RNA sequence: AAUUCCUUGUCGGGUAAGUUCCGACCUGCACGAAUGGCGUAAUGAUGGCCAGGCUGUCUCCACCCGAGACUCAGUGAAAU
RNA sequence: GCUCGCCGGAAGACCAAGGGUUCCUGUCCAACGUUAAUCGGGGCAGGGUGAGUCGACCCCUAAGGCGAGGCCGAAAGGCGUAGUCGAUGGGAAACAGGUUAAUAUUCCUGUACUUGGUGUUACUGCGAAGGGGGGACGGAGAAGGCUAUGUUGGCCGGGCGACGGUUGUCCCGGUUUAAGCGUGUAGGCUGGUUUUCCAGGCAAAUCCGGAAAAUCAAGGCUGAGGCGUGAUGACGAGGCACUACGGUGCUGAAGCAACAAAUGCCCUGCUUCCAGGAAAAGCCUCUAAGCAUCAGGUAACAUCAAAUCGUACCCCAAACCGACACAGGUGGUCAGGUAGAGAAUACCAAGGCGCUUGAGAGAACUCGGGUGAAGGAACUAGGCAAAAUGGUGCCGUAACUUCGGGAGAAGGCACGCUGAUAUGUAGGUGAGGUCCCUCGCGGAUGGAGCUGAAAUCAGUCGAAGAUACCAGCUGGCUGCAACUGUUUAUUAAAAACACAGCACUGUGCAAACACGAAAGUGGACGUAUACGGUGUGACGCCUGCCCGGUGCCGGAAGGUUAAU
RNA sequence: AGGACCGAACCGACUAAUGUUGAAAAAUUAGCGGAUGACUUGUGGCUGGGGGUGAAAGGCCAAUCAAACCGGGAGAUAGCU
RNA sequence: AUGUUU
RNA sequence: UCGGGCUCAUAACCCGA
RNA sequence: GAGGGCGCUUACCACUUUGUGAUUCAUGACUGGGGUGAAGUCGUAACAAGGUAACCGUAGGGGAACCUGCGGUUGGAUCA
């Protein structure tokens, strides 16, 4: 049947991409926590 | 005029339709236009916030003179339009200075008919003026509130406002609810009734009619459960409650009414 | 009665025979007027009942055409 | 390599979304492939994505988002003005052929187009974040015209038949051609041009609006298609040569007509209805600040430029979402033949395919089917499931009814082929020839030819002519809800929700209400014939008594009563 | 003209059989309802957890919803096993 | 109000 | 309820217990 | 041979069948009213001015006669 994961990379960039990420105190934050694990991709981009 | 369909369908059956010959056919005056924009009567919080908006046709908006200034110059209607965002009719009016514009719609309308406002203005129906220079008794369109503001009380197809008396520098009004309320006399104000009138007799007759009119449907409090609206439960039907707002606020003869800052210009309440 | 417990109430009808259905009675355990009452052409993948047609649904199975099941060969699981 | 079968409104073919080198070529097979595997979307190497004009960037804006200052908020931050972003929408330009193992509206040949800078040369008031215009818009419906596209004949090239017949009313095949340029039709729309006057268009305007006279009847926008040209070409069966048997060169006939014909195009039209149907830029024109020998504006011609980034492949799937090379999911575009109402269906073309275990055997049973004596609902909770009905024209058709209906009620009759009327009819389309004329994408008269249902009569084959696929079972009584609709995605579709209508009730606009400690915002650019709350629930006939209790409304005279 | 009729696409999901270590964590197959409308769909946007959304089923809110998921308080408590 | 008796 | 009265007479009505 | 007969075939057409309707007679659980009967029970509507003059039509209400409104007629009494 109809999965629930359907791609789309406009809306993947805009609801969990970099700069939307950069534009709220939290947003940073994650950034922040990801930054501080080590972590070797904050955020998923090209 | 209003008509009857012959019943070839259930839901036609019981229409009941207001088509008026004397209505201009497409297309408004263009300039007058301007984007409108449904709001499925949500927020600027993207909340609901009035139940019950949303979908139905797609609608322009006419600008529509409220104030009717212009003194002095006179107009002579061109023609009267459909204006989907009102129950009145629209006037489009063109002034002898060569400019357009809209204005609602009285009981005489009829294209040719000839327009002025203003402290002269000749006391004929569909004339704008100051209420101080108009005989007590009238029954006036669309009436401002504040001098100078746009008109407000009685624009619904079918309104009037009675002026009742005018000792002081104010007017005392029949507002159509059956309220009497003073007003500043210096208020602008067109004589005769507010047009159409047949309003009042149009049936719908299927659910779509108000479906593509903006208005989706209403769900009892009773039909849904004690965790959603103060009402509902009770393996069936019930009732045992005491009438309430789904937000728990009392229902069915409370008033509301609360202003002190306006009480003055009430006179007498309506009943 | 989407309501009647006593209840397969009672009578009539339909049946060879009918705890259901239809019509009646009313003694309404415990209908009834926008908690709307009582009707109503059409409508309904709607509940109940009846008839013609049709039939392997059945009395009561039979044969037959295909896919598995059975033997060979390659791969090769599971619950416990 | 030869046969056999399957899909063909897809199981073909393109695009988007998504993937992200799966593409092509070598080479390898451990692992991956539900078997083998030499084969692969596997491993490794190497190769491959060519743009002014396709797309994106870019110009413009939508919903919405951000937002200097600003308004609010213990802080975080919420809101918002000027603005600035945001496409799923508006904005300039390329077609056909050829080519590569794999790219191509990108390379190549052929033939065009757009917009800017410069230059030269003639003619000329140009000029805005600004005015007007335009862009700019809904639903349904009704034709006419036309093309894509197909049939047939004509034409050309090839054929004269494994078994009786086949030099003919025979067989096979092909019969293709774009943008652009010219013409400016069927048809749609609108009366023009002149001068003068003005309280409008945030200022002006020679523009748009409005008022006057004047003076002409034909004028001006719009517009598919056809025709001409592009085409002296390209393509094109097949030839003739080479072949490292993959193919590579060179060459090339016919290339018309008539008829039928869309759901595409004329048409953003037309008729008409109510639910009354984006914004902004480019663009056309109008002035202003200004420049006034200048500069700019127009046109022809010449020249220069048009960056950047995407461009392989999969695409209704073995490449995307589903843990799988998963019977699931997934938006747009195309639409041949025979029969057909048709985008149903049945068989084919083109194109793609036989679904990555096979081979035998031919038990019970299970799955999916085909046929059945007599009987025919006895079965069973229940006719669940089966079987049955099943087309078109005509005749014909009850209660009840809201006068639409019920009704496709029910029930009957015809249905193939051939001949005749008629060597193919009513119809359709429509050329010569003739005439006319404001002259040609004209008209009139002419009816060749091309197309072609239906009817009656006669005749005929079979058991059977809607012959397969396809394709309503019908009728009586009664409960519930009027009805179309909606719901428990994943045991409930219903008698539950909704509904048009009805009532009660609140609200005078800075509304009642609602989101929010607020600013703001919804209600509503509405204003009591409106908007919110609640119950009822089409329509008909109707809706009685009870105000004690609870709730709500009004009321103060007194009793009591808070901070103070 | 029609929330009109029949009927593909498309939207649905009434019955049955199969399947139920499935081809499939809801399908297939034969039938079925709607199909110019309260129609259906692409892209994009808004609403955020005691809150949204709901033609109201406690239905839906990323295979779970009488209060989502993630991290934290946290080694909550557990006179129970 | 009734009288074969409100 | 009982006794008395009004009435032609029953009831109503009046009186007393 | 001609002609006929038998046989076969066509037309008409009685039975007879199928479908669906009109129509009339008998009957039917139950049930509305109507007629007749002896003293019943309740009241007393009308008749006199019947103790609210009577009626007609209409509509609403009520154990019952009847009440009530609206208009109309006199087939109404008093010197109103
Ligand atoms: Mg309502
Ligand atoms: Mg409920
Ligand atoms: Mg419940
Ligand atoms: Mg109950
Ligand atoms: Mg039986
Ligand atoms: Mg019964
Ligand atoms: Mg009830
Ligand atoms: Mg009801
Ligand atoms: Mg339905
Ligand atoms: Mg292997
Ligand atoms: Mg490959
Ligand atoms: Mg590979
Ligand atoms: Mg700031
Ligand atoms: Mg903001
Ligand atoms: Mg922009
Ligand atoms: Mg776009
Ligand atoms: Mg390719
Ligand atoms: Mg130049
Ligand atoms: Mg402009
Ligand atoms: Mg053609
Ligand atoms: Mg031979
Ligand atoms: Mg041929
Ligand atoms: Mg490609
Ligand atoms: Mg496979
Ligand atoms: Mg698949
Ligand atoms: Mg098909
Ligand atoms: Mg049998
Ligand atoms: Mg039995
Ligand atoms: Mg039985
Ligand atoms: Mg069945
Ligand atoms: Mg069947
Ligand atoms: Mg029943
Ligand atoms: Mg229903
Ligand atoms: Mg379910
Ligand atoms: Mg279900
Ligand atoms: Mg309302
Ligand atoms: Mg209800
Ligand atoms: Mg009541
Ligand atoms: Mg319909
Ligand atoms: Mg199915
Ligand atoms: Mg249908
Ligand atoms: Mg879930
Ligand atoms: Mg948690
Ligand atoms: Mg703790
Ligand atoms: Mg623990
Ligand atoms: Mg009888
Ligand atoms: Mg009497
Ligand atoms: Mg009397
Ligand atoms: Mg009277």
């Amino acid at each position: 049947m109809k999965r629930t994961f359907q791609p789309s990379v406009l809306k993947r960039n805009r609801s969990h991409g970099f700069r939307a990420r950069m534009a709220t105190k939290n947003g940073r934050q994650v950034l922040a926590r990801r930054r501080a694990k080590g972590r070797a991709r904050l955020t998923v981009s090209k | 005029a209003v008509v009857k369909c012959k019943p070839t369908s259930p839901g036609r059956r019981h229409v009941v339709k207001v088509v008026n010959p004397e209505l201009h056919k497409g297309k408004p005056f263009a300039p007058l236009l301007e984007k409108n924009s449904k709001s499925g009567g949500r927020n600027n919080n993207g909340r609901i916030t009035t139940r019950h908006i949303g979908g139905g046709h797609k609608q322009a908006y006419r600008i529509v003179d409220f104030k009717r200034n212009k003194d002095g110059i006179p107009a002579v209607v061109e023609r009267l339009e459909y204006d989907p965002n009102r129950s009145a009719n629209i006037a489009l009016v063109l002034y002898k200075d060569g400019e357009r514009r809209y204005i609602l719609a009285p009981k005489g309308l009829k294209a040719g008919d000839q327009i002025q406002s203003g402290v002269d203005a000749a006391i004929k129906p569909g004339n704008t003026l100051p209420m101080r220079n108009i005989p007590v008794g009238s029954t006036v369109h669309n009436v401002e509130m504040k001098p100078g503001k746009g008109g407000q009380l009685a624009r619904s197809a079918g309104t009037y406002v009675q002026i009742v008396a005018r000792d002081g520098a104010y007017v005392t009004l029949r507002l159509r609810s059956g309220e009497m309320r003073k007003v500043e006399a210096d208020c602008r104000a067109t004589l005769g009734e507010v047009g159409n009138a047949e309003h009042m007799l149009r049936v719908l007759g299927k659910a779509g009619a108000a479906r593509w009119r903006g208005v989706r449907p209403t769900v009892r409090g009773t039909a849904m459960n004690p965790v959603d609206h103060p009402h509902g439960g009770g393996e069936g039907r019930n009732f045992g409650k005491h009438p309430v707002t789904p937000w728990g606020v009392q229902t069915k003869g409370k008033k509301t009414r609360s202003n002190k800052r306006t009480d003055k210009f009430i006179v007498r309440r309506r009943s």
